[PDB]
């Protein structure tokens, strides 16, 4: 599914902490600034390079 | 540069030049910056300053506890040879 079955995403550390806890579309916002357009149904991307 | 003779480069560009503006000036910038927002002394992460264990070493604790007790049997006696 195009991110409809997902509350929200995020990456997490040890305190509890979110450093990027996002919505899909708004998690899918910053993949479309990697790669020009989104990556397939259910496929999520994070960039830490 | 060539200069070639009889044409010859102008010796300058001269006085028909036509002067298009008196916008040369850059007016001084006057201003007074303040940044004062109250600071509090703290900041929170998740962790700073720890060096995690990557393995640990087997660690434990000791006991030991009881009496000298036994239940014996014997070799019998024998005939001595020499001596």
């Amino acid at each position: 599914n195009a991110g409809t079955d997902i509350n929200y995403l995020s990456q997490r550390t040890a305190n509890f902490s979110d450093t990027r806890k996002l919505d899909p579309k708004t998690w899918a916002a910053q993949t479309r600034r990697r790669i020009a357009t989104d990556f397939p149904k259910g496929v999520y991307y994070c960039d830490n390079r | 540069a060539l200069i070639n003779p009889q044409f010859p480069y102008a010796g300058p560009v001269p006085i028909p030049g036509p002067a298009p503006t008196e916008t040369m000036p850059l007016l001084n910038y006057r201003v007074e910056g303040r940044i004062a927002g109250i600071q509090q002394a703290r900041q929170f992460m998740p962790f700073l300053q720890g060096p995690h264990r990557a393995v640990a070493e087997q660690t434990y604790h000791a006991i030991g506890t009881g009496i000298q007790m036994g239940q014996t049997f014997n070799q019998p006696l024998i005939n001595t040879q020499e001596g």
